[PDB]
RNA sequence: CCCGGCGAGGGGAGUGAAAAAGAACCUGAAACCGUGUACGUACAAGCAGUGGGAGCACGCUUAGGCGUGUGACUGCGUACC
RNA sequence: GUAACGGGGCUAAACCAUGCACCGAAGCUGCGGCAGCGACGCUUAUGCGUUGUUGGGUAGGGGAGCGUUCUGUAAGCCUGCGAAGGUGUGCUGUGAGGCAUGCUGGAGGUAUCAGAAGUGCGAAUGCUGACAUAAGUAACGAUAAAGCGGGUGAAAAGCCC
């Protein structure tokens, strides 16, 4: 709150209110006492902790058989009705596809799909992998997971 | 003075009440006319005992 | 003739054909209620007796409701102490219907 | 067969009409018109043009005839007040507040 | 789906007083500051 | 997060202000007063939990001392007299032919009389 | 269970005649007070009044005993001159006797409501003049 | 189309899914004042509440001791922050 | 203004001496519910049965739960084939709360589970609005007042003539 520090004030101890300043809170509306702050909660985030929840996750993913892991999976080229005929033809549905190359012709497809999206296996994102109905894979994408993971 | 506190609305109904317009206990018409009347007056027109009252 | 039983660590009179509430039972509504605890029956005059829980006497009934009650509000409070606490409590009941009291 | 005349935004304090209008409560239409043309008061005139409507609309329109017609309601209720500062001495800045009025007159033969 | 289905380990989260809500709620008006004295009133004074 | 602030309040309101419902004046329409008058209600209430029953507990001793006083015994005589006869439990809220049919209540108070010492 | 408890309409009442020429101030008064009630007879209700119509039948002849008489004074203060009010009890039994036993029974009742609701089914009149012939009183000695 | 101050306001007839969306028009509390109904108030008394309760209207009382709302009377009884 | 038994009343209904009775508190106890935890029995990873001292409580600590705004699963799925909001009642839980439902309403809503917070007003002789209150009480501005006939007008003690 700017553009004034006026007390309006005229003492205390007259049958009424402090009065107390025109910039003030409580002075009906135009800013409050306790109002947001910019929020940065990020950390250091320790790594034998991270890699270890991974694990947990990702034995679990086995567990509950959701990884297929497609030998060499890629489409001709970023047009997402040839992606989307290919796991048609893989039948699968609303899918997290994993690259294993960030190969360009994978990258830019599938945008048009409902309920796919297509990330790269270096770090893998562990709160999009809880989620999605399969996790598409390559044997590529599998080898680099156990290295960042051992 | 001052006072106390807030009244209640049964106080400020009981005090108005009997100060409340009173009844005529019916009204009149006319003996000698096809006009309605004012009772032990005039009419406008000044019928009651004839002559004329109010030339407005 | 109107009779007197205990229902537990208070005592009940009743009637024949009287439907009468007391503290929960485990029984139901499906089963026999029987009371062998009868402390005097009056009879056709008063009686003079001076043992209770008559054993030339009981009452038979059965169960007609099985319920829990209306809530009742408990309010602990203390002015100047800034000390307000609140408690609910509903009680549970047994309905018997008493056809019993034998001449 | 029922009609509502209503005026409001009218300019009067209420309890002035309420006076003049609880009187000719209940009291028949051609009774009530006859003690209402001979009281002065503001509020009986203001009254007057909203039982005439009332009436009239009787007389017309959905109504058929009038002769067993009856005034079953004569009430007012708050319309919007407007507020005001009358100047006055020592520097008093205080309200007056001008009151209207919603005046509500039903008629039926009911 | 597995998401949303995560929980803290037992007895972790301690939570911490909010302070100041209800009334009926033991914690409340002051504070757990008291009546009176420098600690019950806003942030100033004594170095440590 | 802009959070509204009363919409929880509008419902303890509503369940003070029905429970106020029967209440006169302001403490059926104002949550200030009402809330005064149903905290006060409770300690009432809870007061005559126990203290209802002491209260028709002396009109329990009151019918059986007329009752006993027509038939000429005083009613702590007959109370020592009944204790001093053998056992029975016995109950306050019995003697229905205290106040109606009262030809009866005449065998326990022969009974009391002969065992008082 | 519940109790059972009085209502308005079964109350009997009856008439009771009282000869108070035998009698003295305070043992007259104090057995009144308690029939005036009920609590001779069994109540079993906290809320309604029961008790007897109760005539004294004159009452002008009441001793009140010993040596407390002319002391006794029946003080008040209504609302003017300096000075307490008065009047001996001798006064107040040879002219309108009623008053003695009057002001006698009255402090024996409770508070506002109940001790009004009380006190009103009580006659005394003046003393030995009852209009009390037809109704069949039924005597009561005290 | 009706009353009217050459006015205000509303109804009548017609529009719309909807005007119980009629122009200050979104759905709509609480204070606020007024209308409408039941029951109560002239043995009448102080935190206005609690404990007992005639009576009376309404629910076919599912007539089977009940629901609802109120209540003459009357034990007890000193607000919250 | 009794008003120094609490008051009435009492010259035994007193007091004293001796002794007996009764009533009288969440106490003391039985009944039915419940809180957390020790002892013991089944016998354990977690628990359940029996029994049990225990459970008035501020300052103040400590653990849990609830709603209000918001995020994620939720790119899915319910919805004029009746969504949010308003309101009276019943039912229901220890309470916060929850659920059912007639009236209303004409589009939006949603768990599970965890998490972020501008997180519940009733007080600040606190700030704003709508609007009460004393009250239909007080007010008629130097009393340079006013009358009566006609008239603009439905209407005039204040206007025009």
């Amino acid at each position: 709150v700017t553009g004034s520090g006026k007390k309006p004030w005229r003492q205390k101890g007259t049958g009424r209110a402090r009065s107390g300043s025109i910039k003030s809170p409580i002075w009906r509306s135009g800013g409050v006492t306790f109002a947001a702050r910019p929020q940065d909660h990020s950390q250091k985030v320790n790594k034998k902790m991270y890699r270890g929840a991974l694990k947990s996750i990702l034995s679990e993913l086995v567990r509950q058989d959701r990884l297929i892991v497609v030998e060499k999976f890629s489409v001709e080229a970023p047009k997402t009705k040839l992606l989307a005929q290919k796991l048609k033809d893989m039948a699968l549905e609303d899918v997290l596809i994993i690259t294993g190359e960030l190969d360009e012709n994978l990258f830019l497809a599938a945008r048009n799909l409902h309920k796919v999206d297509v990330r790269d296996a270096t770090g893998i994102d562990p709160v999009s992998l809880i989620a999605f109905d399969k996790v598409v894979m390559t044997a590529d994408a599998v080898k680099q997971v156990e290295e960042m993971l051992a | 003075a001052v006072q106390q506190n807030k009244p209640t609305r049964s106080k400020r109904g009981m005090r108005r009440s009997h100060d409340a317009l009173t009844a005529v206990t019916s009204l009149s018409v006319d003996k000698t006319s096809g006009e309605k009347h004012l009772r032990h007056h005039i009419t406008a027109d000044g019928y009651y005992r004839g002559r004329k009252v109010i030339a407005k | 003739m109107y009779a007197v039983f205990q229902s537990g660590g208070k005592q009940h009179r009743v009637s024949e054909g009287q439907t009468v509430r007391l503290e929960k039972l485990d029984i139901a509504t499906g089963e026999t209620v029987e009371f062998a605890e009868v402390l005097m029956i009056a009879n056709g005059e008063e009686v003079k007796i001076g043992v209770p829980f008559v054993d030339g006497g009981v009452i038979k009934a059965e169960v007609v409701a099985h319920g829990r009650g209306e809530k009742v509000k408990i309010v602990k409070f203390r002015r100047r102490k800034h000390y307000r606490k609140q408690q609910g409590h509903r009680q549970w009941f047994t309905d018997v219907k008493i056809t019993g009291i034998s001449a | 067969m029922e009609t509502i005349a209503k005026h409001r935004h009218a300019r009067s304090s209420a309890q002035k009409v309420r006076l003049v209008a609880d009187l000719i409560r209940g009291k028949k239409v051609s009774q009530a018109l006859d003690i209402l043309t001979y009281t002065n008061k503001k509020a009986a005139v203001l009254v007057k043009k909203v039982l005439e409507s009332a009436i009239a609309n009787a007389e017309h329109n959905d109504g058929a005839d009038i002769d067993d017609l009856k005034v079953t309601k004569i009430f007012v209720d708050e319309g919007p007040s407007m507020k005001r500062i009358m100047p006055r001495a020592k520097g008093r800045a205080d309200r007056i507040l001008k009151r209207t009025s919603h005046i509500t007159v039903v008629v039926s033969d009911r | 789906m597995r998401l949303n289905t995560l929980s803290p380990a037992e007895g972790s989260k301690k939570a911490g007083k909010r302070l100041g809500r209800g009334i009926g709620s033991g914690l409340g008006k002051t504070g757990g500051r008291g009546h009176k004295g420098q600690k019950s009133r806003s942030g100033g004074g004594v170095r440590r | 997060a802009r959070v509204k602030r009363g919409v929880i309040a509008r419902a303890r309101h509503k369940k003070i202000l029905k429970q106020a419902k029967g209440y006169y004046g302001a403490r059926s329409r104002v949550y200030r007063v009402a809330f005064q008058a149903v905290i006060k209600a409770g300690q009432y209430a809870y007061r005559d939990r126990r203290q209802r029953k002491r209260q028709f507990r002396q009109l329990w001793i009151a019918r059986i001392n007329a009752a006993a006083r027509q038939n000429g015994i005083s009613y702590s005589k007959f109370i020592n007299g009944l204790k001093k006869a053998s056992v029975e439990i016995d109950r306050k809220i019995l003697a229905d032919i205290a106040v109606f049919d009262k030809v009866a209540f005449t065998a326990l108070v022969e009974k009391a009389k002969a065992a008082l010492a | 269970m519940k109790t059972f408890t009085a209502k308005p309409e079964t109350v009997k009442r009856d008439w009771y005649v009282v000869d108070a020429t035998g009698k003295t101030l305070g043992r007259l008064a104090t057995e009144l007070a308690r029939r005036l009630r009920g609590k001779h007879k069994a109540e079993y209700t906290p809320h309604v009044d029961t008790g007897d119509y109760i005539i004294v039948l004159n009452a002008d002849k009441v001793a009140v005993t010993g040596n407390k008489r002319t002391d006794k004074v029946y003080y008040h203060h209504t609302g003017h001159i300096g000075g307490i009010k008065q009047a001996t009890f001798e006064e107040m039994i040879a002219r309108r006797p009623e008053r003695v036993i009057e002001i006698a029974v009255k402090g024996m009742l409770p508070k506002g409501p109940l001790g009004r609701a009380m006190f009103r089914k009580l006659k005394v009149y003046a003393g030995n003049e009852h209009n009390h012939a037809a109704q069949q009183p039924q005597v009561l000695d005290i």
